[PDB]
């Protein structure tokens, strides 16, 4: 996608809130600590227990977010994501294509017949003894 | 990858929009009774009929508007010292028997 | 640890740039007024060379920043061209049957629109390419062609142009919202001028700016092209 | 983190150009008198010469295996201040969240100077109050006016020095057996022969500890037109 | 402030002089009336022309 | 999964020895990728081929001895033994243990 | 003043003993000309690629951000203990080396106006080749052109050639001109 | 010498034959005197005296021209004009 | 002609002078094709990419003779634009206040005519001249001038 | 199998094409390559916009502490000498500025007949 999101298309760094899926939960999984079962009381905490870096989930995000960065080869995205990428671009080109095959023909056309008729093909022709071409958009009348 | 509007958003609310549109502006018609023929013309009854005559040969062809009204204009009667149907229409001939 | 911003304390780009706008009211030659344009763009080009300087801060925020700005302002460009649309349609009651000849809907409308079409797609093969890490020098003189059949045919059209914008209102507003677009297109010629490959790639936001803009200009051409000639 | 920007190609490792000329003294400086840029060619060229040398890895231990490659034991005190270090910096683009504050365990605020101003937003839920900000100095256990938790100070500072990993580093890293050149000729033949440099480092290290130009080939190497 | 008053001064006052006497063209036209006089000639040629 | 699948850094192989893509302006040289694939063999079909580190043979003895002293690693040393490890295996084993 | 400003040079020794750097170019390192190096190396000469030569000067900028990274001491010219430091900087350069600095600070806006002018050199002789060009006939007499309107109106479509022609030669009417030209046959 | 990443595919340094001195760069060392950039030839500095040379030249081409149009040729609305905008020759006025 | 070939064969190869079509059935041609800096960048590509960049390209660049052929017609139309009647100066029609100076604030060039009504402004610059000033344009048929788009 | 060099053998046909064809293939394949190519090249070397805005900013050195005039010296000032100089010429322009805004205002001033005002009514 063109416009950069920092949740979604965070293309300027790269960050991604979880880890892919192709690694095992035992070798890196989504920081979600929700589930955690009760603390017993005779634990003592050690830590700050504030949300951050000593958790191994986040951790182990903010690691894979850097080491990312350099990989031998390419993770080539399937077509769906490569059709979205372009489909603006796609789409005008195709445009260009009907205004140059639909659209030209029938406008050559109408003005062709616009010569002889004085009006064009798509419209009533006038009694009130006005000259001219007049109206093109005979929907609008 | 998160979607933040419609999958087809642009013809969605393009043609859509143009659909309500013409939708409730039939609706309006039927409300309030509007005549819905188009007419290409202008309703000057005098001037259709002048008109008429014209493509009927009651009027000779080419001949202007202000050689037919009861009051003339200033800039009229300059153009009418000048008017010479007859000879416009024996030019016009002479094109035609030229072409063919 | 650094801080979370390297402060910019001083700026003298500011006084100059105001007072080459003063100049444009206190002066008594129109020459004096090209050569301030000239200063003007000069001392518009510092500032930009600033913010690509800042990159060396290596600030995440500084992409976003600058994206959202140019959203304001595409949204400016926009009410500004709907403003023009307003006065056109305000006095809609008084056009079509004045003793003037509007514009065919054969000739103009189609080949400026196919150019423009045209415009849009090498922009688009421009965004292709930045996405692909890759450039085609042909490219960019594709644009200048197609600005200099754009400026040809608009300075034609004028001239040959048998109603003036004294006429009538209707006349007004066409000559003004095609001016209008001119200048967006002139604008564009301004910004498109420098288009070069970059190896800092996707954290510039010159490429983003452009693809931008040039689909705001086209897509404000097929309004106008709707309300004027179609 | 995610306040970070892009990995640098520096971030990777650093050019060979950036290696300095004087490697005989590089190896015997100690590391407290290391730059950034020596102690990472100091690491880089003994840690690699370590690690190809295959035949003595095994007979190697982990600690004398760590020291080689620059690598810190890890133990309480270092671990303490790398992990405070690590939460600064997490907290300079992250929101501050965590348990209520109490006597027992007081919310940690870390801080390099003697300040950092302070909000309690209270407990969960109905707990929660309005945004009280204060200025949360050193020596003092603050108790919120409203919901009384209880805030307290961290400072990261060591003797005249806030804390660094480049600090941690050097208090509790300690300089092992001097490097001996021998190895680094040693294992240079050992990947370098016939025109073939399997050790790029320890060709352009071996020449400067020859006095530079020596080795076939880095004159031209070292012969730049700009 | 008032030493570069003075060139911009000396420079509009000539300027505003020369518009009051009249548009470039009814300028050079008081020169070519006075040529034709001089010469007696009804037409003579543009300046930087030849008879 | 971020910028399309395009590594923000990655490495680039030449064959010629004094190739520089700056200073000359030839058009035969093909570059080579981290694994050696030449460019003009697209991603998606060497993406399919399976690459795996080989280790001189010298260094057997040293990978089995991180498998014993550490039984956890010693399944990711066994690949890299039999040569079967390849880049994913490897951050795997990366990742785990940190 | 300063030696510096008196022998102008790119990297060399003594640059504090001279007392100035004059040389905005950064970088170097390069095996060969044209060839891969570090630093940006920018400058207003010898730098790039030229053109009459069809050769590189110099390799392609190495920037000091993601996809580069910093400058080894080797090939480092702009000290910036000597780059900075402006006490008294204008008795060292003198009032010709104030200009040439002030000129050398525009760098910027130089390039941008290279890439800018000649478009508008183009679309500037468009306006004057057709100024030079007499006024097409844009208008005609209002009663004149309604008692020949099919002629007038649709002459274009039918025959442009003729249209032309007869355009011209109502031109060379107008302008009074008619017996100095000699309007091509169709 | 460029980019850590761009490699040769094999590792391979010339056993260069040729008896060529040595560059004085390519041996030299950080010195007192150059704390950086010894490894670079010096050069001249051909901008210091070429910027200010050809914009003092571009400014005199410039003015004088503009003064020789407006004083050596006849009075006109532009500098077009007072080159192409006299009346046809042999056209008296 | 070469009966080595097919006459699909022939076609094919004629629309290949350029080497287009070999670029999009070859990948190592198209990736040769490239300046050897951005070649570096063309191992990552996949097909799909590739093919649908060319047909973008190739479809804009097969589109330019199109649009040129079309703003050709343009100017020769209005290179010849029909005469129209004289407007009749109407209720509301050629209303002034002040004269038209904004173009030239201090030389009030043609204060009459419009900023672009050619034929106002010759006839004026006609006077101009007549009294002894310059004025640039007006003056050469359009018919002994290139680029006109008024030549039979 | 042969390969011939790059762009210029055609693979839609096993016949080479004829010497027309050759000539015309060989020649756009050298114009594009080395002739067309040069100002491209050109263009995107030697008069890189972005170049320019780095040009006479010292080099980012690699060790770390070394680059403190990023954040010690603010942007405007990073060209040294340059930088002082564009802003110091600036600031001579100050009063001739004052002389020329004054004079509009006397311009003005006087065509309004302002200075009249006591001749007026003497
Ligand atoms: C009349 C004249 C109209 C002129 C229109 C001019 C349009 C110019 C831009 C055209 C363009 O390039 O669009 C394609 C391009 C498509 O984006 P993409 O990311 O490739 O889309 C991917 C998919 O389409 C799928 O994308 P997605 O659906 O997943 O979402 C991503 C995309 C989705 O959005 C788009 O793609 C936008 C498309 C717009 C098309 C318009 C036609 O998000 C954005 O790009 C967001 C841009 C920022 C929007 C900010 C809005 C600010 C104003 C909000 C209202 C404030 C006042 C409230 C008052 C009332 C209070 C109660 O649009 C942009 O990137 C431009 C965004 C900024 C446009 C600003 C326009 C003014 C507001
Ligand atoms: C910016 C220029 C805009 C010009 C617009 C003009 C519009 C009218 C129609 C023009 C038709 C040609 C194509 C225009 C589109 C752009 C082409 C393009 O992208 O070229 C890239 C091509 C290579 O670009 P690159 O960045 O190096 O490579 C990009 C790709 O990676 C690799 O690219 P690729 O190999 O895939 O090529 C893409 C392909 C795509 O284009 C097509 O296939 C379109 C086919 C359209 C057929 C229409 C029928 O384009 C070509 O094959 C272009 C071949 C051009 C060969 C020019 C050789 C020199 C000619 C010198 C003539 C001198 C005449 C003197 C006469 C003197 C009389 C006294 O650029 C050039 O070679 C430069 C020239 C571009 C075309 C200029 C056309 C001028 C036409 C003048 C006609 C004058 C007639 C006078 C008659 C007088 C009678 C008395
Ligand atoms: C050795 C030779 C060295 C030459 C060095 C460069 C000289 C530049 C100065 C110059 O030639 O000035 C006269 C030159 C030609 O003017 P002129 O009609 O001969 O003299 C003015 C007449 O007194 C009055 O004629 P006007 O009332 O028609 O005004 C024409 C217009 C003269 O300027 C233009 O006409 C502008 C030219 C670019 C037009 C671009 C139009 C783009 C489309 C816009 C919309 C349609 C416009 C339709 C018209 O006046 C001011 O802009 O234009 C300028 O005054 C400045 C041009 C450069 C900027
Ligand atoms: C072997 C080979 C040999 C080869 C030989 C030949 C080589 C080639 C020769 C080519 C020669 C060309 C000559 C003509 C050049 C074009 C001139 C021109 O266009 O101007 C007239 C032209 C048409 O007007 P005109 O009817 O000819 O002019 C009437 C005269 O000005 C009548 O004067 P006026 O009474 O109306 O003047 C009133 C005064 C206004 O007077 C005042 O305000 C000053 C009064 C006090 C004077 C004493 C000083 C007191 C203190 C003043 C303090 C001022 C500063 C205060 C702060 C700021 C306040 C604003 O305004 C001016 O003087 C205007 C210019 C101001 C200075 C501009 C910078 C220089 O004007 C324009 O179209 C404007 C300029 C457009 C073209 C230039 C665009 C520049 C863009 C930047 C890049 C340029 C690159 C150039 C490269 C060139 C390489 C060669
Ligand atoms: C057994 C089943 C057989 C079926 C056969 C189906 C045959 C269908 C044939 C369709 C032919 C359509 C021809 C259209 C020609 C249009 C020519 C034209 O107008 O050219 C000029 C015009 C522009 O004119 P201007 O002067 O600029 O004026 C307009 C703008 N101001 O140019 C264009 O429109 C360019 C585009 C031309 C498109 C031509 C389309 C041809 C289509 C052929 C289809 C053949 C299908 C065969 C099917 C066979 C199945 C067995
Ligand atoms: C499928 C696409 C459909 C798009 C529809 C867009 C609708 C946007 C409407 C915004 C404004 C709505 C106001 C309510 C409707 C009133 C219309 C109306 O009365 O118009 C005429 C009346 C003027 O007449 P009087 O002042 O009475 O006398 C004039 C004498 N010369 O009002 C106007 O001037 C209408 C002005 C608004 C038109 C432009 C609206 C904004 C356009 C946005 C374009 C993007
Ligand atoms: C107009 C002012 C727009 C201000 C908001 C947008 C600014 C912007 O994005 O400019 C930067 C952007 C790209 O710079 P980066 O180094 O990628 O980004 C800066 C650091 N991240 O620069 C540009 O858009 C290039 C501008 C070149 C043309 C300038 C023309 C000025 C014309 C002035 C006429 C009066
Ligand atoms: C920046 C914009 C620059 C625009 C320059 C061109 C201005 C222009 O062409 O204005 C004329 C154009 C058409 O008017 P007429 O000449 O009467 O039309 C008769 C057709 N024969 O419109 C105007 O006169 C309005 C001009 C407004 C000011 C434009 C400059 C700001
Ligand atoms: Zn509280």
């Amino acid at each position: 996608k063109h416009f950069f999101t920092d949740g979604a298309n965070d293309y300027v760094t790269g960050w991604e809130n979880t880890p892919p899926l192709k690694f095992p939960a035992s070798v890196m999984k989504p920081c979600d600590y929700s589930m955690t079962k009760p603390i017993p009381k005779h634990w003592k905490l050690r830590g700050s227990g504030i949300h951050g870096p000593e958790n191994t989930d986040l951790m182990k995000l903010v690691l894979w977010n850097r080491l990312k960065q350099k990989r031998p080869q390419r993770e080539v995205p399937n077509i769906n994501y490569l059709k979205d990428s372009i489909r603006l671009e796609l789409s005008v080109n195709w445009w260009l294509m009907s205004c140059i095959f639909l659209w030209g023909p029938w406008l050559h056309w109408g003005q062709e017949y616009q010569k002889v008729h004085e009006q064009p093909p798509w419209a009533m022709k006038r009694i009130d003894g006005l000259r001219g071409e007049g109206y093109f958009t005979w929907f609008l009348e | 990858g998160r979607r933040l509007l419609h999958g087809n958003y642009f013809t969605r609310y393009l043609f859509g929009s143009l659909a309500v549109i013409w939708i409730a502006e039939y609706a309006a018609a039927c409300q309030y009774g509007i005549p819905r023929h188009r007419n290409p013309n202008w309703m000057w009854s005098w001037w259709l009929e002048k008109q008429n005559q014209i493509k009927n040969g009651e009027i000779p062809a080419n001949t202007p508007g202000y050689a037919m009204v009861k009051w003339n204009n200033e800039a009229e009667q300059r153009w009418l010292k000048t008017l010479n149907v007859e000879a416009m229409n024996e030019e016009f001939a002479r094109r035609r028997e030229a072409y063919y | 640890f650094e801080l979370n911003i390297n402060i910019i304390n001083y700026n003298y780009l500011g006084i100059i740039i105001t007072v080459i706008i003063s100049i444009y009211i206190y002066n008594n030659s129109n020459i004096i007024s090209v050569y301030n344009s000239n200063l003007l763009l000069i001392n518009i080009n510092i500032w930009m060379k600033y913010n690509i300087l800042d990159m060396l801060n290596l600030n995440v925020l500084d992409y976003k920043i600058l994206l959202w700005i140019v959203v304001i302002i595409i949204s400016n460009e926009i009410l500004l061209f709907v403003s023009f649309y307003w006065i056109y349609y305000h006095n809609y009651i008084n056009y079509y049957h004045v003793n003037i000849l509007i514009l065919n809907s054969y000739n103009i409308v189609y080949n400026n629109i196919i150019l423009l079409t045209l415009l849009s797609t090498i922009v688009n093969i421009k965004f292709y390419n930045y996405i692909l890490s890759y450039y085609k020098y042909i490219l960019s003189y594709l644009i200048y062609y197609n600005n200099y059949m754009f400026n040809n045919k608009i300075i034609l059209e004028y001239k040959n142009n048998s109603n003036y914008t004294n006429d009538s209102v209707y006349m007004t507003s066409y000559f003004y919202i095609i001016l209008l677009h001119y200048i967006h297109i002139y604008d564009s010629i301004i910004l498109i001028v420098v288009y070069n490959y970059v190896n800092y790639k996707n954290i510039n936001n010159y490429y983003i700016n452009i693809n931008i803009y040039y689909h705001l200009i086209e897509v404000l051409y097929i309004v106008i092209s709707i309300l004027l000639y179609l | 983190y995610r306040h970070w920007h892009r990995m640098s190609e520096d971030d990777w490792a650093l050019p060979l150009d950036s290696m300095p000329e004087d490697v005989k003294t590089l190896m015997a400086t100690p590391q407290t008198e290391r730059g950034f840029v020596e102690d990472y060619w100091y690491n880089r060229i003994r840690g690699e010469a370590t690690l190809l040398d295959p035949e003595a890895l095994p007979s190697k231990s982990y600690i004398a295996l760590a020291r080689d490659m620059g690598l810190q034991i890890v133990d309480e005190p270092s671990s303490h201040m790398m992990g405070l270090i690590e939460l600064y910096e997490y907290l300079r683009g992250a929101s501050f969240v965590g348990p209520f504050g109490t006597i027992e365990n007081p919310v940690l605020v870390p801080a390099v100077g003697q300040e950092r101003v302070v909000a309690c937003t209270g407990g969960v839920g109905d707990e929660e109050h309005f945004t009280l900000w204060f200025r949360c100095r050193e020596g003092f256990m603050y108790r919120c006016g409203e919901c009384d938790q209880i805030f307290m100070l961290v400072r990261l500072y060591y003797e005249d020095r806030y804390w660094t990993q480049t600090l941690v580093r050097d208090t509790f890293m300690s300089d092992g057996d001097m490097f001996d050149l021998k190895t680094l000729e040693r294992v240079h033949k050992m990947w370098n022969k016939d025109e073939m440099v399997r050790w790029e480092v320890g060709y352009w290290a071996q020449d400067y500890v020859l006095g530079k130009g020596v080795l076939p080939g880095m004159v031209e190497e070292h012969t730049r037109v700009n | 402030t008032g030493f570069w008053f003075i060139p911009n001064y000396i420079w509009w006052e000539r300027r505003y002089a020369y518009q009051k006497a009249g548009f470039h063209w009814e300028h050079t036209n008081r020169k070519l009336q006075a040529r034709k006089e001089a010469l007696g000639m009804d037409k003579v040629p543009a300046s930087g022309m030849d008879w | 999964a971020y910028n399309g699948g395009y590594p923000f850094h990655y490495v680039v192989q030449y064959d010629d020895p004094n190739y520089d893509c700056e200073a000359d302006f030839e058009f035969e040289e093909i570059p080579r990728d981290e694994f050696g694939v030449p460019a003009h063999i697209p991603p998606e079909l060497s993406t399919q081929i399976r690459h795996t580190y080989y280790v001189p043979p010298q260094y057997y003895p040293f990978l089995k001895k991180l498998g014993e002293d550490t039984p956890e690693l010693k399944p990711y040393t066994d690949k890299l033994i039999m040569g079967d490890m390849t880049y994913d295996d490897y951050e795997e084993m990366f990742y785990k243990f940190a | 003043g300063c030696e510096a400003v008196k022998n102008p040079l790119i990297g060399g020794p003594n640059q504090k003993a001279r007392g100035a750097i004059t040389s905005g170019f950064a970088g170097g390192g390069a095996k060969r000309l044209g060839g891969k190096g570090y630093g940006i190396m920018a400058d207003w000469c010898d730098h790039g690629y030229s053109f009459t030569k069809g050769q590189a000067i110099t390799g392609m900028p190495h920037w000091p951000l993601w996809c580069g990274g910093g400058v080894p001491d080797k090939f480092i010219k702009i000290d910036p203990d000597v780059h900075f430091n402006l006490q008294g900087y204008r008795e060292r350069i003198g009032w010709y080396g104030f200009f040439t600095a002030f000129l050398q600070a525009n760098y910027h806006a130089f390039v941008y106006f290279v890439r800018f002018i000649p478009i508008n050199i183009a679309i500037f002789w468009i306006y004057v080749n057709e100024r030079q060009r007499e006024p097409q006939e844009n208008v005609m007499d209002h009663e004149e052109f309604f008692r020949d309107f099919d002629s007038i109106y649709l002459g274009q479509v039918f025959d442009h050639h003729r249209f032309a022609e007869w355009l011209a030669r109502r031109r060379a009417v107008k302008w009074g001109y008619a017996d100095q030209i000699h309007i091509p046959p169709v | 010498r460029g980019s850590v990443f761009q490699m040769p595919s094999t590792p391979v340094y010339p056993l260069t034959t040729t008896k060529k001195v040595a560059p004085p760069t390519a041996l030299a060392k950080r010195t007192p005197e150059q704390p950086f950039g010894w490894g670079s030839p010096v050069r001249e500095d051909r901008a210091w005296r070429v910027v200010p040379r050809n914009f003092i030249i571009l400014v005199i081409v410039y003015l004088s021209g503009w003064a020789a149009i407006k004083t050596m040729l006849p009075r006109g609305g532009s500098i077009l004009g007072q080159i192409y905008g006299g009346p046809p020759k042999g056209r008296l006025i | 002609i070469s009966t080595s070939e097919t006459l699909n064969q022939k076609i094919l190869r004629w629309l290949d002078v350029t080497g287009m079509l070999t670029r999009w059935h070859s990948r190592r041609e198209f990736i040769l094709d490239m300046d050897p800096y951005f070649r570096k960048n063309s191992g990552m590509w996949t097909e799909w990419e590739r093919k649908t960049l060319l047909f973008l390209f190739y479809c804009c660049t097969l589109a330019t003779p199109y649009s040129a052929y079309l703003d050709l017609q343009e100017l020769k139309h209005q290179g010849t634009k029909p005469p129209r009647p004289v407007s009749l100066e109407s209720r509301f029609m050629n209303q002034r206040r002040y004269d038209f100076t904004w173009m030239h604030p201090q030389d009030k060039f043609c204060s009459e005519c419009r900023p672009v009504e050619l034929e106002c402004k010759k006839m004026c610059f006609d006077r101009y001249r007549s009294m002894d000033y310059r004025m640039y344009g007006f003056q050469r048929p359009r018919i002994q001038t290139y680029y006109s788009f008024s030549t039979c | 199998v042969t390969r011939y060099p790059s762009g210029t053998r055609t693979i839609m046909s096993p016949y080479p094409g004829g010497p027309v064809y050759q000539w015309l293939r060989i020649n756009y394949n050298y114009f594009k390559r080395y002739q067309w190519r040069r100002v491209g090249r050109w263009q995107m070397r030697s008069w890189c916009y972005w170049k320019a805005a780095f040009y006479g900013v010292p080099e980012w050195n690699i060790d770390p502490t070394k680059n403190q005039w990023r954040w010690c010296v603010d942007p405007a000032w990073y060209g040294g000498m340059r930088d002082k100089a564009n802003m110091d010429m600036y600031r001579l322009m100050v009063y001739p500025f004052f002389g020329y805004a004054l004079l509009y205002l006397h311009s003005r001033f006087k065509q309004n007949d302002k200075y009249n005002v006591f001749a007026k009514w003497r």
